[PDB]
RNA sequence: CUCGA
C-alpha cells in the first residue's frame, strides 16, 4: 500500500504457519502480551480480526542472534554509573539482571539522581531499587514499540486500543498524487522511508551530472559514474502508485547515503502519509454524526486528497476445439462507434479513457453450429448474416473502473514469448484512475481516530477563521473523549504552533516552563517541524507555553488563543460561532478503503453452476448473500412473502428467476415461485 | 391532529391500521387490491371482464400499491379473512 | 427516508428502468433498452426517478442480531457513491460511521413491497421489540444539542429581576417572538430565565387545573411561564395539547417523553415528532461550544498530596510485608484495596474541581457519552490494570493519560487491553451460538389463538410492604409487571376492584394499583398459555414494539429468541451462566434445597457438614452431606428477621434454598412443581441481564422456558 | 427431522430418521424456508393469506 | 459569466398575516446566502411603530400593583407591548388611555390623534374593579426593529414614566430552512423556504416586498463600483 | 536537531534525553 | 432613531487587497451581509482557466517528456497554479514552445489576442540540454469549479489532456463588524468587507460581480404574485 | 492466507 507497510512486512513474527500452530488451537494466552516481549516484540502492533496477538511486528533496536532468539541492546551500568558501552542480551539472559527505564534522571557523569528507580526485574516486576543494584537500563525510550507505532506523535497519550489502530492504519495509507511531510513528526519518519526502500538514496559522494524524470546520474569523486533510474508510474501490489521523483538538481553535491530522490508517500526523505489539514473539534449540523467526517471541497478542487490506482487487466488468445481463439478488430454485429478506440489488432489505444463495458481487448472464439439455440438459429436466419461462426469473448472493463489507458503489453507465441502451452497471444491493458476524495473514502489520523467522508462542503460554508482561512476538515468533538487517544488534540495544538511559529520573551531570562527545551525550540518560523520522539517529546508544561507564544499572521493578529481555540464563523448564515473552538493542523492519511472500490450492485448475473444461487464477491459481479441472521430478522417481522421471495425467484429459482425478469418488462406481475434447485440437489445428495 | 404525512408515509400507516385488524392483515389487503389494479393497467387495451379500475383518481405515474394503499384508507374496498 | 447512490439504483432497479425506457419511447425495443443502461445514457437518469418512486428497499447491516437489524426505506437518488442513513436509526442497526458497509434488498412482488411498506418501515419501528423503550431517538450529538438550551443559566445575560428601585421587572417578554428577537440583538441569552406569555403550548397539568381546569387549555389561550427561551422552542416541536415540560432535557428526560409519546400519541406524530428532535439537536449541538482542547482536560488540585497518602500507605504494607508480618498472596490484596481507595479519592477530586460549563463533563452528565471513569482516567489516573493473568498488579498507573504515561506504564497497560480484545471476539462467538441455539428451539412459537381463557396465572410482587408504611416500589417491575394483561381483578382493602381482569396494564394503570394499596397482582402468563402448539395473545400481553396487544401469526418465539441474544455481547455468574440455565445444567454452585417444610437440624463441623430436617407434618428425617466450603443463605424467618442466617431450629418452608450459590433446576422440578421451576428460571436469567444494565421483559424469558418443559417421560406404559 | 438436520449433529439425526423412517409434515418455520412455502407465520397463515378483496357497489361511472 | 435559469417565487398563505414562500430554484449553494439575510432584513428593517413608553397615573414609586385593576403593572405593560398601531408622523406622539368605572378596557376605549391607526381594537388591556379607574399615557415613535426598554431610560421624564420593549418591527417571527431540488439530474440545487408571521400593520408579501428594495439598494452600493458580467437571468 | 547523519532537512526534536545508540 | 443611507467607501492595501467600509447598517445585520458577499465572491465571481493541455511526446498524464524533471503529472499541477484572463468567453489556444538548457516560467507562454498570463514567473518545468517542452493550452470562460471534462463526453480525441478548471479569481475573503452598544437612542453596525483577488482582477471589480449577481437575485422577492 | 465492521 505505503512504503511503511512493505517495510513493516517485512519485519513481521507470525505465529501461524508449519511447525507452529493452528489458528484453531491458538488460545488466549499464545495471543495476549508477555513481560519478556519488551524492546523485542511490540505490545501495539498486531491487527484486530481473527489474527490478533498471533502476528507481531519486531521492535525497533531488537536484533535476531544465530541462535533464533531476539537480542535487544543495553547500557552496562557497572556501579550506579552509566556506560556507554552497550551489550544484546537475548531473553532469559534479561531476566539475570535488572535494568532501569530509560528515562532515569542522570549524572553528567553517570550516576543515577535518585537511590530508588524505577526498575524492571524478571517475571514482569516493577519496583524502586537501589542504584547500586542496576545492571544495565534501556538505550532508547521507545525501545519496546514497532517502527510503525514509533511514529505516532504523543502516543503516551492514548490508550493501546485506538495506538493499535493508529500503527496498522498507517500501513493503509494510499500514495497520494503529491506528498507533504507532517508539521508534527517523530523523528522515525526519516530512517523509515529510507530503510523502506522505496526512495533513492546516492550510493557514492559526488556531484549531480545530469538529471531528468526518467533517471538521475551522479559524478563520483574518482570518475566513475552512476546512474538511477525513476521508478514512474508502476503498479503496486495493492493497486497504488509508486512513483519516484528526483529531489536534487543540475550540480548539486551530494553526500554518501543521500535521499536525491523519493517516491510514493515521501518527501524530502520523510514518511508523508498523508497531508496537514486545518482542523477544527466541534459538531456540525450533524454531517459529522458519530466519527463521520466533514471535509472542504478545497480538497478536491487542489488535489490534497487526490491519489492514482492502477488495475491490471488481462485476456488471452487460446487453441480451442474448432479453431482458435483471435484478437481482432473484427467483432461480429458491434458498431464502428464502440471499436473506435481500438487499433487495427483489437486492441485499445494508450491515452484513450475507457468507461465500465468498453471494449479493450476484441477477442473471438469459434462456437459450434451443434451450440445454437432454436431462436438464435431463427435469429441467425432473419438477419442473412452467414459466416459468423465466432461468439464475443471481448475483454471488456468490469463495473466501477474507469481511467486512461496508460500501457500495453502484448505476448505471442509467434515471437518466441513463453505461453502456456494452448495459447497464442496474451495482452496485458494498464488502466490508470485519477481519485479524487469522495463522500465515504475512509480517512483517519495516527492515534486511531478513522471515519468515513460525510460531506464535502463548498469552500464558502466550511466554518471559517478572522482571516478569512476557511478550515478544512471538522473532527466531531463527541468521538474524542471516550476513544482516550487525546493525542489528537495536543497534536493538533502543536500543529498549529508549527504551522504559524513561535518566539519565547528572552527577556528578563528564559521562562520557568521553557528552561528543559533545547534553544533551538525558542524560536520558531511558520510551517517549522518537529518531532515528538515516543515516551519522550513534548509535555504538557511546555506545550502550553507555546501557546501564549505562537507568531500573528501577515495582518498582525494572533488567531488562536493561550487555550488553543479559536473563534470560528459560520459560513451558512455569517454569525460567529457563540463559543471558541480548538482549531488547528491534524496529519490526516487517506485509508485505501475508498467507495470507488466498496460500491457494488447486481439485479442479475452469473449464478454458481453447482446450486444455481447468484455468485459471491463485487469481482464475479456477484449478489449479496441474505444469511441465517438475516432470515431469523423476515419472520420476526412476519414479512413471509418477503422471506418466499428472496429464496426462491430472486435466488435460485430456474424457472421463476426468469419470468420474474420478463414479467417486469412486460409489466405484468410477480409471478408464483416455485421450488428452489438447491432444495433438488439436497434431495440427490441424500439419496 | 399530525403534521401532513409526506412521502412514503402517506397515507398514515395510523388510520391505515383502523380498516384493518392487524398489521398482517392490512399487507394483503393491500397487496391483491394492487395486483388487481396492475391487471386493469395491462388489459385495459385487450380482452373483456378487465379488473375493476381504480376506484380513487390517481396521481401521473402513481404506484399500484400506492393507489390500493389510498382506497383502502377511503373506505372503498372490502375483505374475507 | 435513506439516500443510495445513483449508480446503485440504476443497476438496482435495472428491469424496471428498461421498461419505462421503452414505454416513454426513448428506446425502440426492450433489447435495446438493455444497451442504453449499460451505457447510462443521459435519459436513464430522468427515467430512474420515475421508476425509485414510492418503491422501498431494504437496508441491512451485519450482524442482524435483532429484527431491527432490516429496516425498509424511502429510497431517495443521491450523487456520490456511499449510501445515506438516517441518524436515529444507528441504534438499532449498532452502526457507527468509521468505514461501515451496508446492503440493499429490492423487493419486487407485490406482498414483499406491502410488507416493506408496513411491517418493516422504519418510521414504524421506533421502540425496541425486546423492552419497549425507545431507539430512534436523541442518541449523541442531538441530545447534547437539546440539553444546551434546555438549561437555566442564573448569571446569563437577559435574565429577569424582580422590581426593585425606580425600575419595573426586567426581563419579562410578551411573546416568545419577543424573546427572540431579544435574543437576536442580543440583549437575551437563550439560556437565561424569563417570564414568558405563552399562547400556543398546554400548560402542565397541575397549572392547567388552576387556570382553566373545568375546561382544557385552548390554542390561544395565553399564560405566564417561568422557564428560559430555548426550553419554550424545545416544547414548540413537541406536538399541541402535550404538557409543558420545564425540566432539563437529560437523555433520561427525552426517553420518558418519547415512550410516553408512544404510549399515547399516535405513531406518526411520534416518527415526525423525532425528525423534529434530530434536526433540532444538530442544530445546538454545533451551537453548543462543546470542544476538547488541552485546557479543557483539568487536573486534580491535590493530586500530589493525595497519592503521597496513599505511596506512605503502601510503604507501610511494603514494610509490613519485609518483616514477613503479611503473605505474598495477602500483600497484593492490602496494596489493591489501598489503590482502589486512592483512584476513589482521585475522582471525588475532579468532580468538585470541574466546572459544570467544562465540555467534558457537560458530554458525560448529559447523557450523550462516556464515563466519568473513563473522564477520571483522562485527567486524574489510570489506576490499578491487569495482568494477563486477571488479577490486578500490585502497582498501579499512577500517570494520567494527559500527564503521559511513562514507559514502563504504558506496557503494562497493554496487558488488559490486548486481552480485552482477544476475548471479544471468542465473547461473541459463544454469543452468536447462543443465540441460534435459542432460535432453533422457539422458531416454531407463534400466536395461533386470540384467547385460551385459562383463569391461571402468576402472582407478581407488584411493590414491597414496608415497616415505616408506606410501599416501596420493586425493581421488577419493568421487566415483569409492566406490558402484563391480568388474569384476576386487584382488589383492595374495599370492595371495588381497581383494575378489570383482561387489560393490559399501561403506565398509569400500574399507579392505580399503586395508589390503591394492593401490592400483588395475577397476571395472564405464556406460561400458563393452555393452548395445543402455539400461545394465546391474551396470554402474551403488549407486543413492546407495537404498543399493543401481540397480533395473531406474530412469531413471538422468533422474537424473544433475538430479544435475549442480542445484549449477550456484554457479559462476564456471567455468559456461561446463562447457559448454564438455559441447557438445564446440573449448575456449578449446585446448592442444596429444602424437599419437605418443617425444622432445621443443623449438625455442623469442621471436618464436613451434614444436615437433617424433622418433617413438618407425618414423614422421616432426611439427611444430607454438605462440603463445609459453602455457606448459609440469610432466610426470611417466620419471626421477622430477613437476615436471619440458617441456624437450627428455624422454620423453613419446602423448595427453600439452603446454602448460597445457584439451585439444580433439575431438583427445583422434582419438589415444588412445574409452575415454580419456571419462574426460578425466568428471574435467575434476569439477574444476569439485569446486573449488566440489560433491561430484558421476563415475556421473552417465559417464552423460552415454556419449550424446556413441554415433554414429559413415561413411567409406566 | 428436517428442522433438526439443520440444525446440529447432521448425521446422528439423518441415520436416526431413517431408520425409524420417519415421515416428516412440512409445517414448520424452517422447514417452509428451505422448500420454499410461506412461513405459517405473520402474513403466511391461512387466516391473513386467503383472503379477497372486492370494491364495495358504489362505482365511478367513467 | 453564464445563464443560470427558472428561479420563481412562490406563496402559500396561512393565515391572513402570516404565509410562506419558496425561492425555487437556486443553485448551489446559494439557499443559505440570501437566507438569513432576507430574514434578518425582514426582522430589522421594515419601518414601523409602536409604544416606547407609558405613564400610569396614580403609579410613581411602587410600580407593584395599580389600585381599582386586576391585572398589576408589568401585566398592562404586557398587553400594551403587543398593541399593534401605525403612524403616518415621524415625530414621537403621545396617547391618553382612559376609562372609569366597572368593566373593561380595550385598545379600542384609546383615543388615537390623528394619524395614528390602533389596529386592534378588541385586544384586552385591562379589566376594570368595582367604582375603579384607570389613566395612562402612550408614547408611540417610528423605528426599525427591537429596541430595549434600557436604552430608552433617557426618554422618561421623573414623574412615574416607564419605559417599555418597542416592537418597532411589523413582522412578529421569520424562520427559514433550505432544502435541495433537482433542476437538471443535479440534486445540489438549493430551495428555500420562508415563513414570516406578521402583525395585523402589513400583510407578508408587502413585507417581503420591502426587503427586497431595501436589500437591492443595499446591494446596489457595491453593483454601482464597476457594472462587470455577472451570473445573471 | 533530529537525526544529522545522512543530510536530510533539519526536524527539531523536543528531546530532553540523549540517543546513545542510532536506530 | 430614523434611518441615514448607508455608504460603502474603498480602502486598499495592496493592489489585490482592498478593505470595504459599509455604515450605517442596523444592529445585528453587519454579520449577514458580510457573508452574503463572502460566499458570492468564493464561489461566482466570472473568470477565466485552463480547460485542457495538449503536449506533443505525451497522450495521457502519467509519462515523462525526455529532458525534463518534472513528469506531466506534475507539470499539470503547476499548471492549475496559473491564474489567466480571456475577452473572447469561447475556447482559444494558447502555445508554449522551449528548448535547450533552462526553466520554463509562464511567462514563456505566448498569449493570443484578447488572453493575458497575470504572473509571468511561475516555475513550470526545468529543463536541461536535451529536453524541448511544446505544450498547448486550450482557456475557456466560465465560473467556480469544473472538473476535467471527460473524454467520452467531449469530442476531444487521445492527445488532449482535460485539467480541472479553477475560475474563481478571488483567493481570500472575510469580514469584521463593529456594533456601538452603547446604550443610548443610536446603535449601528459598521462592516469591513475584506477582499483578495489573484491579479486576474481587481478587489472592487469582484466585489461589484457579487453586487451584481446578490441585486438580481434579491430583485426576486420585490416581484409581487 | 491477508484485511474491513
Ligand atoms: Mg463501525
Ligand atoms: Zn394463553
Amino acid at each position: 500500500n505505503n512504503p511503511l507497510s512493505g517495510l513493516t512486512h517485512k519485519r513481521r513474527l507470525s505465529a501461524l504457519g508449519p511447525g507452529g500452530l493452528s489458528r484453531e488451537r491458538a488460545g488466549l494466552e499464545v495471543r495476549d502480551v508477555h513481560p519478556s516481549h519488551y524492546g523485542r516484540m511490540c505490545p501495539i502492533e498486531t491487527p484486530e480480526g481473527p489474527n490478533i496477538g498471533l502476528i507481531g511486528s519486531l521492535s525497533v533496536y531488537a536484533r535476531v542472534n544465530p541462535f533464533g532468539f531476539i537480542e535487544t541492546p543495553y547500557r552496562k551500568v557497572v556501579d550506579g554509573v552509566v556506560s556507554d558501552e552497550i551489550v544484546y542480551l537475548t531473553a532469559d539472559e534479561e531476566d539475570r539482571h535488572v535494568v532501569a527505564q530509560a528515562n532515569s534522571p542522570i549524572d553528567a557523569d553517570g550516576r543515577f539522581v535518585e537511590p530508588r528507580v524505577l526498575v524492571r526485574r524478571k517475571a514482569g516486576e516493577v519496583e524502586y531499587v537501589p542504584s547500586s543494584e542496576v545492571d544495565y537500563m534501556d538505550v532508547s525510550p521507545r525501545q519496546m514499540v514497532s517502527v510503525a507505532t514509533a511514529m505516532i506523535p504523543f502516543l503516551e497519550h492514548d490508550d493501546a486500543n485506538r495506538a493499535l489502530m493508529g500503527a496498522n492504519m498507517q500501513r493503509q495509507a494510499v500514495p497520494l498524487v503529491r506528498s507533504e511531510a507532517p508539521l508534527v513528526g517523530t523523528g522515525m519518519e526519516l530512517r523509515a522511508a529510507i530503510d523502506a526502500g522505496d526512495v533513492v538514496v546516492a550510493e557514492e559522494s559526488g556531484v549531480i551530472e545530469e538529471v531528468s524524470a526518467d533517471y538521475i546520474t551522479v559524478m563520483h569523486d574518482n570518475g566513475t559514474r552512476r546512474t538511477y533510474r525513476m521508478r514512474k508510474f508502476a503498479r503496486s501490489n495493492h493497486g497504488t502508485c509508486a512513483n519516484q521523483c528526483p529531489i536534487v538538481d543540475a550540480g548539486d553535491r551530494v553526500e554518501a547515503g543521500q535521499v536525491i530522490a523519493d517516491g510514493p508517500c515521501t518527501d524530502d526523505g520523510e514518511m508523508a502519509l498523508g497531508k496537514n489539514l486545518l482542523v477544527a473539534i466541534m459538531p456540525w449540523e450533524g454531517h459529522n454524526y458519530e466519527d463521520a467526517i466533514i471535509l472542504s471541497n478545497r480538497l478536491v478542487e487542489e488535489d490534497v486528497l487526490t491519489s492514482i490506482h492502477i488495475e491490471e487487466h488481462e485476456i488471452d488468445a487460446r487453441d480451442t476445439k474448432l479453431g482458435a481463439e483471435e484478437i481482432t478488430r473484427d467483432i461480429p454485429n458491434i458498431s464502428d462507434e464502440v471499436l473506435a478506440d481500438l487499433d487495427e489488432r483489437g486492441i485499445v489505444r494508450i491515452g484513450a479513457e475507457v468507461r465500465d463495458g468498453d471494449i479493450l481487448v476484441g477477442k473471438v472464439t469459434p462456437k459450434g453450429e451443434t451450440e445454437l439455440t432454436p431462436e438464435e438459429r431463427l435469429l441467425r436466419a432473419i438477419f442473412g448474416e452467414k459466416a459468423r461462426e465466432v461468439r464475443d469473448t471481448s475483454l471488456k472493463v468490469p463495473h466501477g473502473e474507469s481511467g486512461k489507458v496508460i500501457g500495453i503489453r502484448v505476448f505471442s507465441r509467434e515471437d518466441e514469448d513463453e505461453l502456456p502451452a494452448g495459447v497464442n497471444e496474451l495482452v496485458r491493458v494498464y488502466v490508470a484512475q485519477k481519485r479524487k476524495i469522495s463522500d465515504g473514502d475512509k480517512l483517519a489520523g495516527r492515534h486511531g481516530n478513522k471515519g468515513v467522508i460525510g460531506k464535502i462542503l463548498p469552500v464558502e460554508d466550511m466554518p471559517f477563521l478572522a482571516d478569512g482561512t476557511p478550515v478544512d476538515i471538522i473532527l466531531n468533538t463527541h468521538g474524542v473523549p471516550r476513544r482516550m487517544n487525546i493525542g489528537q488534540i495536543l497534536e493538533t495544538h502543536l500543529g498549529w504552533c508549527a504551522h504559524s511559529g513561535w518566539k519565547v520573551d528572552a527577556a528578563k531570562g528564559v521562562p520557568d516552563w521553557a528552561a528543559r527545551l533545547p534553544d533551538e525550540l525558542l524560536e520558531a518560523q511558520p510551517n517549522a517541524i518537529v518531532s515528538t520522539p515516543v515516551f519522550d517529546g513534548a509535555q504538557e508544561a511546555e506545550l502550553q507555553g507555546l501557546l501564549s507564544c505562537t507568531l500573528p499572521n501577515r495582518d498582525g493578529d494572533v488567531l488562536v488563543d493561550a487555550d488553543g481555540k479559536a473563534m470560528l464563523f459560520d459560513g451558512r448564515s455569517g454569525e460567529p460561532f457563540p463559543y471558541p473552538v480548538t482549531v488547528g493542523y491534524m496529519y490526516i492519511m487517506k485509508l485505501h478503503h475508498l467507495v470507488d472500490d466498496k460500491i457494488h450492485a447486481r439485479s442479475t448475473g452469473p449464478y454458481s453452476m453447482i446450486t444455481q444461487q447468484p455468485l459471491g464477491g463485487k469481482a464475479q459481479f456477484g449478489g449479496q448473500r441474505f444469511g441465517e441472521m438475516e432470515c431469523w430478522a423476515m419472520q420476526a417481522y412476519g414479512a413471509a412473502y418477503t422471506l418466499q421471495e428472496l429464496l426462491t425467484i430472486k435466488s435460485d429459482d430456474t424457472v421463476g428467476r426468469v419470468k420474474v425478469y420478463e414479467a417486469i418488462v412486460k409489466g405484468e406481475n410477480i409471478p408464483e415461485p416455485g421450488i428452489p434447485e438447491s432444495f433438488k440437489v439436497l434431495l440427490k445428495e441424500l439419496q | 391532529g399530525y403534521d401532513t404525512p409526506l412521502g412514503i408515509t402517506n397515507p398514515p400507516i395510523d388510520e391505515l391500521l383502523d380498516r384493518v385488524s392487524s398489521k398482517y392483515a392490512l399487507v394483503i389487503y393491500a397487496a391483491k387490491r394492487a395486483r388487481q389494479i396492475n391487471d386493469y393497467y395491462n388489459q385495459l387495451g385487450e380482452g373483456i371482464l378487465e379488473y375493476v379500475g381504480p376506484l380513487v383518481e390517481p396521481g401521473l405515474q402513481e404506484k399500484p400499491l400506492s393507489i390500493a394503499l389510498r382506497e383502502i384508507h377511503a373506505d372503498l374496498l372490502e375483505h374475507t379473512e | 427516508q435513506c439516500g443510495l447512490p445513483k449508480l446503485m439504483a440504476l443497476e438496482l432497479f435495472k428491469p424496471f428502468v428498461m421498461k419505462r425506457l421503452v414505454d416513454l419511447n426513448h428506446a425502440q425495443n426492450i433489447k435495446s433498452a438493455k444497451r442504453m443502461v449499460e451505457r447510462q445514457r443521459p435519459q436513464v437518469w430522468d427515467v430512474l426517478e420515475e421508476v425509485i418512486a414510492e418503491h422501498p428497499v431494504l437496508l441491512n447491516r451485519a450482524p442482524t442480531l435483532h429484527r431491527l437489524g432490516i429496516q425498509a426505506f424511502e429510497p431517495m437518488l443521491v450523487e456520490g457513491k456511499a449510501i445515506q442513513l438516517h441518524p436515529l436509526v444507528c441504534e438499532a442497526f449498532n452502526a457507527d460511521f468509521d468505514g461501515d458497509q451496508m446492503a440493499v434488498h429490492l423487493p419486487l412482488s407485490a406482498e414483499a413491497q406491502a410488507e416493506a411498506r408496513i411491517l418493516m418501515l422504519s418510521s414504524n419501528n421506533i421502540l425496541s421489540p425486546a423492552s419497549g423503550r425507545p431507539l430512534a431517538m436523541p442518541r449523541l450529538d442531538m441530545v447534547t444539542g437539546l440539553y444546551y438550551l434546555t438549561t437555566e443559566v442564573p448569571g446569563d445575560t437577559g435574565e429577569y429581576q424582580p422590581a426593585s428601585g425606580d425600575h419595573p421587572e426586567t426581563g419579562v417578554y410578551s411573546s416568545p417572538a419577543e424573546a427572540i428577537m431579544a435574543a437576536d440583538r442580543g440583549v437575551l441569552s437563550v439560556r437565561a430565565k424569563i417570564k414568558v406569555r405563552l399562547t400556543q403550548l398546554r400548560p402542565p397539568v397541575e397549572i392547567e387545573a388552576e387556570l382553566f381546569g373545568h375546561s382544557g387549555w385552548q390554542p390561544g389561550d395565553a399564560w405566564m411561564a417561568e422557564t428560559t427561551l430555548g426550553r419554550v422552542m424545545f416544547n414548540e416541536l413537541l406536538p399541541l395539547g402535550y404538557p409543558f415540560v420545564n425540566k432539563q432535557m437529560h437523555k433520561k428526560v427525552q426517553a420518558a417523553i418519547i415512550n410516553d409519546l408512544a404510549e399515547r400519541y399516535p405513531m406518526i406524530v411520534v416518527a415526525q415528532t423525532v425528525d423534529k428532535l434530530k434536526d433540532a439537536g444538530f442544530y445546538w449541538a454545533t451551537r453548543s461550544g462543546v470542544t476538547v482542547s488541552m485546557a479543557d482536560v483539568l487536573v486534580p488540585p491535590r493530586k500530589k498530596e493525595i497519592l503521597d497518602h496513599y505511596e506512605e500507605r503502601a510503604d507501610k504494607v511494603e514494610k509490613q510485608f519485609q518483616r514477613g508480618a503479611l503473605n505474598h498472596d495477602e500483600r497484593n490484596e492490602a496494596l489493591v484495596e489501598i489503590w482502589k481507595e486512592a483512584t476513589d479519592e482521585v475522582g471525588q477530586a475532579l468532580r468538585e474541581h470541574y466546572p459544570d460549563d467544562n465540555p467534558i463533563i457537560t458530554i458525560v452528565d448529559s447523557g450523550a457519552t462516556g464515563n466519568f471513569t473513563q473522564t477520571r482516567t483522562l485527567a486524574g489516573m489510570k489506576g490499578l490494570v491487569t495482568n494477563p493473568k486477571g488479577e490486578f498488579i500490585p502497582r498501579p498507573v499512577k500517570s494520567s493519560f494527559r500527564e503521559g504515561l511513562t514507559v514502563l506504564e504504558y506496557f503494562i497497560n497493554t496487558h488488559g487491553a490486548r486481552k480485552g480484545l482477544a476475548d471479544t471476539a471468542l465473547r461473541t462467538a459463544d454469543s452468536g451460538y447462543l443465540t441460534r441455539r435459542l432460535v432453533d428451539v422457539s422458531q416454531d412459537v407463534i400466536v395461533r389463538e386470540h384467547d385460551c381463557q385459562t383463569e391461571r396465572g402468576i402472582v407478581v410482587e407488584l411493590a414491597e410492604r414496608a415497616p415505616d408504611g408506606t410501599l416501596i416500589r420493586d425493581p421488577y417491575i419493568e421487566t415483569s409487571a409492566y406490558a402484563r394483561t391480568l388474569g384476576t381483578d386487584a382488589v383492595d382493602e374495599a370492595g371495588n376492584v381497581i383494575v378489570e381482569r383482561g387489560q393490559d396494564l399501561g403506565d398509569p394503570e400500574i399507579d392505580a394499583l399503586l395508589a390503591a394499596g394492593i401490592t400483588q397482582v395475577k397476571v395472564r402468563s405464556v406460561l400458563t398459555c393452555a393452548t395445543s402448539t402455539g400461545v394465546c395473545a391474551t396470554c402474551y400481553g403488549r407486543s413492546m414494539a407495537t404498543g399493543k396487544l401481540v397480533d395473531i401469526g406474530e412469531a413471538v418465539g422468533i422474537v424473544a429468541a433475538q430479544s435475549i441474544g442480542e445484549p449477550g455481547t456484554q457479559l462476564t455468574g456471567g455468559l456461561p451462566r446463562v447457559q448454564e440455565l438455559f441447557e438445564a445444567r446440573v449448575p456449578r454452585g449446585k446448592a442444596p434445597i429444602a424437599d419437605v417444610t418443617g425444622r432445621v437440624r443443623l449438625e455442623d463441623g469442621e471436618r464436613f457438614y451434614k444436615i437433617t430436617i424433622v418433617p413438618d407434618d407425618g414423614g422421616e428425617e432426611v439427611v444430607y452431606d454438605k462440603i463445609s466450603k459453602r455457606q448459609r443463605l440469610r432466610v426470611f424467618k417466620h419471626e421477622d428477621g430477613s437476615e436471619r442466617v440458617l441456624s437450627d431450629g428455624d422454620h423453613v418452608e419446602v423448595g427453600q434454598q439452603l446454602m448460597e450459590g445457584s439451585a439444580d433446576p433439575h431438583e427445583v422440578l422434582r419438589v415444588q412443581g412445574p409452575r415454580e421451576v419456571q419462574i426460578h428460571l425466568v428471574r435467575e436469567v434476569q439477574e444476569v441481564y439485569r446486573a449488566q444494565g440489560v433491561s430484558i421483559h421476563d415475556k421473552h424469558i417465559e417464552v423460552i422456558v415454556r419449550q424446556m418443559l413441554r415433554r414429559v417421560t413415561i413411567i409406566d406404559s | 427431522w428436517l428442522s433438526a438436520a439443520s440444525f446440529q449433529e447432521t448425521t446422528r439425526v439423518l441415520t436416526d430418521a431413517a431408520i425409524n423412517c420417519r415421515s416428516d409434515k412440512l409445517n414448520g418455520l424452517k422447514e417452509n424456508v428451505i422448500i420454499g412455502k410461506l412461513i405459517p407465520a405473520g402474513t403466511g397463515i391461512n387466516r391473513y393469506r386467503n383472503i379477497a378483496v372486492q370494491p364495495t357497489e358504489e362505482a365511478r361511472a367513467a | 459569466m453564464l445563464i443560470s435559469q427558472r428561479p420563481t417565487l412562490s406563496e402559500d398563505v396561512l393565515t391572513d398575516n402570516r404565509s410562506q414562500f419558496v425561492i425555487e430554484p437556486l443553485e448551489p449553494g446559494f439557499g443559505y446566502t440570501l437566507g438569513n439575510s432576507l430574514r434578518r432584513t425582514l426582522l430589522s428593517s421594515i419601518p414601523g411603530a409602536a409604544v416606547t413608553s407609558i405613564r400610569i397615573d396614580g403609579v410613581l414609586h411602587e410600580f407593584t400593583t395599580v389600585p381599582g385593576v386586576k391585572e398589576d403593572v408589568t401585566e398592562i405593560i404586557l398587553n400594551l407591548k403587543s398593541l399593534v398601531v401605525s403612524s403616518e408622523e415621524d415625530e414621537p406622539v403621545t396617547m391618553y388611555l382612559r376609562k372609569q368605572g366597572p368593566g373593561e378596557v380595550t385598545a379600542g376605549d384609546i383615543v388615537p390623534p390623528a394619524g395614528v391607526t390602533v389596529h386592534n381594537p378588541g385586544m384586552h388591556i385591562a379589566t376594570l374593579n368595582d367604582k375603579g379607574k384607570l389613566e395612562v399615557e402612550l408614547v408611540v415613535e417610528r423605528g426599525r426593529g427591537y429596541v430595549p426598554a434600557v436604552q430608552n431610560r433617557a426618554s422618561g421624564a421623573e414623574i412615574g414614566r416607564i419605559p417599555v420593549d418597542s416592537i418597532y418591527s411589523p413582522v412578529l417571527k421569520v424562520t427559514y430552512k433550505v432544502d435541495a431540488t433537482r433542476v437538471e439530474q443535479r440534486t445540489d440545487f438549493d430551495k428555500l423556504i420562508l415563513d414570516v408571521e406578521t402583525k395585523n400593520s402589513i400583510s407578508p408579501r408587502d413585507a417581503l416586498a420591502s426587503a427586497g428594495k431595501t436589500l437591492v439598494e443595499l446591494f446596489g452600493l457595491a453593483r454601482e463600483l464597476n457594472v462587470e458580467a455577472e451570473g445573471i437571468e | 536537531s533530529n537525526n544529522s547523519v545522512p543530510g536530510a532537512p533539519n526536524r527539531v526534536s523536543f528531546a530532553k534525553l540523549r540517543e546513545p545508540l542510532e536506530v
